[PDB]
């Protein structure tokens, strides 16, 4: 998925 | 005779039989390799001390997880920020950790059942194998990967999946392989015939279909594969291009495909921020008569005035008007370890530097969630990793479910065997629940799986294209969907309690 932005 | 009683050769030979088990999964699809691999594990642990059997079991596991989940290195090395030697160590540590349960299985099996008899290989080992496999799939949220039950998706034991589940196929595989190992070692044809009969019994079960297809409810489903680069995905500047890529791929599909699916987290920006896009897009879909089911990341307030970041599946269009405060959404429950949350985050915090530990973490959605509604269609959602948890999918499954929904993002692992193994486990859910599976991925295997775990439509990986095809919903409940894993656990309890009670004498 990977969060961050 | 010589140098086979020695443990060194027997320990080295366990790596080969362990590594042989990885050939049984999706990229290779050799289901006899599963039988040979388990046969090697059973045979090599014969007439060994409990500590020596555990070492054999650990090395058998290290062979299986040293080549079956070695694709994790691709995700770790491509975007990990850690030195090269460090990346290799983490993959070794993961293989070593998962090999403990295989080492525990062999260590306990030889301790309580030292003599090589039919009880050990047919009654004791399969019961103990499920207990150790359960612990591997439960401790620290578990990692139920490389289970040999999934290797029989196209094998002759696929008929047992809709009756008891995948965890019963590898239960039966341990019985058959253990009896074959017993026959080979002792040169006795009796364990060989019993192994053949037990393996040939579930074959007519694969011709039984528990579902009645519904031709009157056939729809055209289009799944868009964005093929957004993983490195540039979560960036400011690629957000506008990502929206335009999906919007321009979806615009011709409106009014012709009744259900449109975007991959996991197709919209990278937060749902609260991308409101005008979703509101305008919902208007286009409703007017032309289509529904969109896309993955997004949503941050929600709560009672304590914090933010709970969820991996959400929002639905728009006809049959499901979009609203921020709506119920037609699915929040991911089982987060990926070290990918979406840090297990033992209170203990691994000092070791978080020089380990690329993620600072933030997703919030886990409720274990049981209602099926998604889109254009009068019920979908049982399962985001990426959740499609390998057969028990969780069954719990969320309902009789009114038309299709099984899955959106994933396998762009982390690139050209490796990982996406295929993940894809193979997804096919088992369709076979177990007798429902078509609508799997959409960023660049992975975007495919439509039939009610019997059969690939109906598929598109090549690493391409930016849509998968438009007609899918017919199925109705009817499998015995697995009605009961679950508890009929198997009773069999495990009966085999386990009897095996222990025989060992007590
Ligand atoms: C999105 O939907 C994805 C999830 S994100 C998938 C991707 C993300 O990759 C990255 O973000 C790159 C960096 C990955 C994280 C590295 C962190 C390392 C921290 C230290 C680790 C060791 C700690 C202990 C010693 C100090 O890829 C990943 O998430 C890769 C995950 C790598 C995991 C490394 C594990 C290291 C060995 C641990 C051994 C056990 C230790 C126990 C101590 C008590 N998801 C999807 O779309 C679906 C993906 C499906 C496939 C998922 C493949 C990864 C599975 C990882 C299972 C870990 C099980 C741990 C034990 C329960």
């Amino acid at each position: 998925s990977k969060k961050k932005k | 005779a010589s140098l086979i009683e020695r443990q060194r050769i027997r320990l080295l030979l366990a790596l080969l039989f362990g590594a042989c088990g990885t050939l049984a999964f999706s990229p290779y699809d050799v289901w006899p390799a599963a039988i040979i691999s388990l046969m090697g594990l059973q045979a090599l642990t014969f007439n060994r001390r409990p500590l020596q059997s555990a070492a054999i079991g650990f090395c058998w596991g290290f062979g299986l997880f040293g080549s079956g989940i070695n694709w994790v290195y691709v995700s770790i090395a491509t975007f990990g920020g850690m030195p090269g030697p460090v990346n290799i160590f983490l993959v070794v540590l993961l293989a070593a950790y998962l090999s403990l349960y295989t080492g525990l299985f062999a260590g306990v099996l030889s301790r309580l059942w030292p003599k090589t008899t039919w009880l050990r290989v047919a009654i004791a080992a399969p019961a103990l194998w499920q207990v150790t496999e359960f612990l591997r799939g439960w401790v620290l949220t578990g990692f139920p990967w490389l289970q040999f039950g999934y290797s029989q998706i196209d094998g002759p034991l696929k008929g047992l999946a809709p009756i008891m589940g995948v965890e019963a196929i590898n239960f039966l595989l341990m019985m058959v392989s253990g009896l074959l190992a017993l026959a080979l070692v002792k040169r006795n044809w009796r364990p060989l015939v019993v192994a053949v009969v037990l393996f040939a019994l579930p074959f007519p079960l694969r011709y039984i279909q528990w579902f009645t297809p519904q031709p009157e409810k056939t729809i055209q489903v289009s799944m868009v594969q964005g093929d957004i680069p993983q490195s540039l995905k979560w960036d400011e500047g690629q957000l506008l291009n990502t929206l335009k890529i999906y919007y321009n791929a979806t615009a011709p599909l409106m009014g012709k495909s009744s259900l449109i699916i975007w991959p996991e987290s197709a919209i990278t920006d937060l749902e609260i921020n991308q409101q005008p896009f979703l509101k305008a897009l919902d208007g286009e879909l409703r007017d032309k008569g289509s529904s969109l089911v896309t993955g997004i990341v949503d941050a929600r307030l709560n009672k304590q005035n914090r933010y709970d970041t969820y991996n959400t599946i929002i639905t728009l269009g006809k049959g499901a008007p979009y609203s921020y405060e709506s119920a037609d959404r699915y929040n991911k429950n089982h987060l990926v370890p070290f990918g979406e949350f840090v297990p033992l985050e209170s203990i691994l915090r000092p070791l978080a530097p020089f380990f690329d530990l993620p600072m933030s973490s997703f919030s886990r959605g409720p274990y049981i969630q209602p099926p998604l509604s889109a254009n009068g269609i019920e979908l049982t959602a399962a985001i990426a990793y959740e499609i390998i948890l057969g028990e969780q999918v069954r719990d969320n499954f309902r009789p009114d479910t038309d299709y099984l929904l899955t959106i994933s993002n396998d762009a982390w692992f690139g050209k490796s065997i990982g996406p295929w193994q993940h894809f193979q486990m997804a096919r088992m859910r369709a076979l177990e629940l007798a429902r078509p599976l609508l799997r959409s991925t960023n660049n992975g295997i975007t495919a439509v799986i039939g009610p019997q775990g059969e690939i109906q439509a598929m598109i090549p990986q690493f391409t930016r294209e849509v998968l438009t095809t007609n899918v017919t919903p199925t109705t009817g409940l499998t015995p697995y969907a009605r009961t679950g894993n508890w009929p198997l656990w009773v069999l495990t309890a009966l085999f386990g309690f009897a095996a222990v009670l025989m060992s007590l004498r």
